[PDB]
């Protein structure tokens, strides 16, 4: 219901805290740099340094997407939208 | 690195007004940053008059390429102030 | 007697001159260049540090936190261009619901 | 593994972007955009510590590597 | 009629021809000039860059509106999607 | 002055976008954007004019303001 | 003898090592940078110019227009990568039009 | 500028197709665009690992850092294999 969604708004949005759980993103890290290196180890404000950059990326795409959901008729944001806006922004796979 | 002079800017403006580590790590960015900036072009329009030396006519451009409108008009001002200050002021 | 202080500035003007060379960034740097930039670089720093403290006291505190910092930027117009594709670190994300909302 | 990011994170990450409404779909796309933003960060942040001979990837290392992206990040030096 | 519009895409989208008058372009370019500074001369090579640069961005920019155009439901691109575009695009007047 | 580019000639353009319906605002709004888009290039053109002391904007000086732009160019230089 | 032919090129590796110091990139640049510069600024002056001469040939040319260097560059999804945010001049358009008309 | 050499690798890929002096005029921004690209990380990487020289080891790291996937892969072999070839043909 659209009273709890704007609620959820404003205190996410005078929030600074990062919004995913340490752990699990710092596996995340460990778990693609395996790839390119076995054996690498990243310091812990190095891993702190790609979430803060990782979900400022986030927020500030979702900004965007939002901005095309609404551009149709819509409140509810779709993968189109994310999609459209990712074009435009140049970003590729 | 700069925390230093960034304090020491920060009570010649607020005198009363501290300021977080973390947010004195923020600072210290965007020194470096701005100032990377801003020799980078000032390097770049050197060699493109083929000038061995980085003037401070040089350092001047850069800042009205670099920076916004009139945010750019002060840094001007501010680096003519001081740098005929410095040169006077033998 | 100091070059900080001959051009009466806050900001290491010494400091700016090595970085100048050690950058490799010319091949001599003039004596006017790092007191120019040393100048500049304070001016940005005192524009910045200014409206971070007036939004640290518009809230409630003394202390300016990262999120001063960036509701700053955010909201001067000017700084907002020149740190576009900058991202403060738990600086977090300026105030606002798109209208239709 | 990427799974253990989670739903409210997305919707919390969505809200402080000022999204109302979040069709179900999103959260799996979203999860392929951060994979390939961290993939492509990472790789990048690697191959700077892959050039000073240092097993361990520091904080300045992710810091190139952004700016390397068009993404410049202030706090954790310069 | 869409007829026409698609052969004129075809036909367009195989020229590299420069489509604004050099005229009308060059003089644009000295009337604008003449704010920054009042004694300027430019080459006739340096006008070329700046009509190449701006077609070029132009056409892109296009290509960018039609795809916000087409996220509604439209064929037809309107002001809105160039805004919408040049907002994702991170560009402002 | 811009009103000399033409409906056309901004069709034309809009053709070579793919854009089969042009709504008829669209030439005075897309007017708008060339000129900004001018200003600012001209503006850092004139600049690095100004730097070697030339009365002429040589096509070089062009380019570079584009490079700032983020838009490099080939074709008049290097 | 010559060091591009040394190190079996055709790009100047003399011009290259000029460059390399002229432009106060380096304090001091070693012997292999340039030789290495060099090789891969005429490897990839081979790639595109190999795409582009088939383009000019596709068509119907013997001579390789701008036209071809551009739908060269943006066929191969590598190359368009590189060159995304460069226009060629009189290059044109890559030909499509959106499905949905 | 490159005209001589770009014209020599392409008779070397396309014996028999030729190329436009306007078509020329993009090869030449092409090869100085990326030289400039190259050189720029190259020296950048060197800084940070407080190098005075820019090694060629740098050039290859730049190469990886700067070209597309499997674009780069190339490169790094054109370049180890002309290397090698130089510093052994004395």
């Amino acid at each position: 219901p659209g009273t709890v969604a704007l609620r959820e708004i404003r205190r996410y949005q005078k929030s600074t805290e990062l919004l995913i759980r340490k752990l699990p993103f710092q596996r995340l890290v460990r778990e693609i740099a395996q790839d390119f290196k076995t054996d690498l180890r990243f310091q812990s404000s190095a891993v702190m340094a790609l979430q803060e950059a990782s979900e400022a990326y986030l927020v500030g795409l979702f900004e965007d997407t939002n901005l095309c959901a609404i551009h149709a008729k819509r409140v509810t944001i779709m993968p189109k939208d994310i999609q459209l806006a990712r074009r435009i922004r140049g970003e590729r796979a | 690195s700069y925390s230093i002079y960034v304090y020491k800017v920060l009570k010649q403006v607020h005198p009363d007004t501290g300021i977080s580590s973390k947010a004195m790590s923020i600072m210290n960015s965007f020194v470096n940053d701005i100032f990377e900036r801003i020799a980078g072009e000032a390097s770049r329009l050197a060699h493109y008059n083929k000038r061995s030396t980085i003037t401070s006519r040089e350092i001047q451009t850069a800042v009205r390429l670099l920076l916004p409108g009139e945010l750019a008009k002060h840094a001007v001002s501010e680096g003519t102030k001081a740098v005929t200050k410095y040169t006077s002021s033998k | 007697k100091s070059r900080s202080s001959r051009a009466g500035l806050q900001f290491p003007v010494g400091r700016v001159h090595r970085l100048l060379r050690k950058g490799n960034y010319a091949e001599r740097v003039g004596a006017g260049a790092p007191v120019y930039l040393a100048a500049v670089l304070e001016y940005l720093t005192a524009e910045i540090l200014e409206l971070a403290g007036n939004a640290a006291r518009d809230n409630k505190k003394t202390r300016i936190i990262p999120r001063h910092l960036q509701l700053a930027i955010r909201n001067d117009e000017e700084l907002n261009k020149l740190l576009g594709k900058v991202t403060i670190a738990q600086g977090g994300v300026l105030p606002n619901i798109q209208a239709v909302l | 593994n990427i799974q253990g990011i989670t739903k409210p994170a997305i919707r919390r990450l969505a809200r402080r972007g000022g999204v109302k409404r979040i069709s179900g779909l999103i959260y799996e796309e979203t999860r392929g955009v951060l994979k390939v933003f961290l993939e492509n960060v990472i790789r990048d942040a690697v191959t700077y510590t892959e050039h000073a001979k240092r097993k361990t990837v520091t904080a300045m290392d992710v810091v190139y590597a952004l700016k390397r992206q068009g993404r410049t990040l202030y706090g954790f030096g310069g």
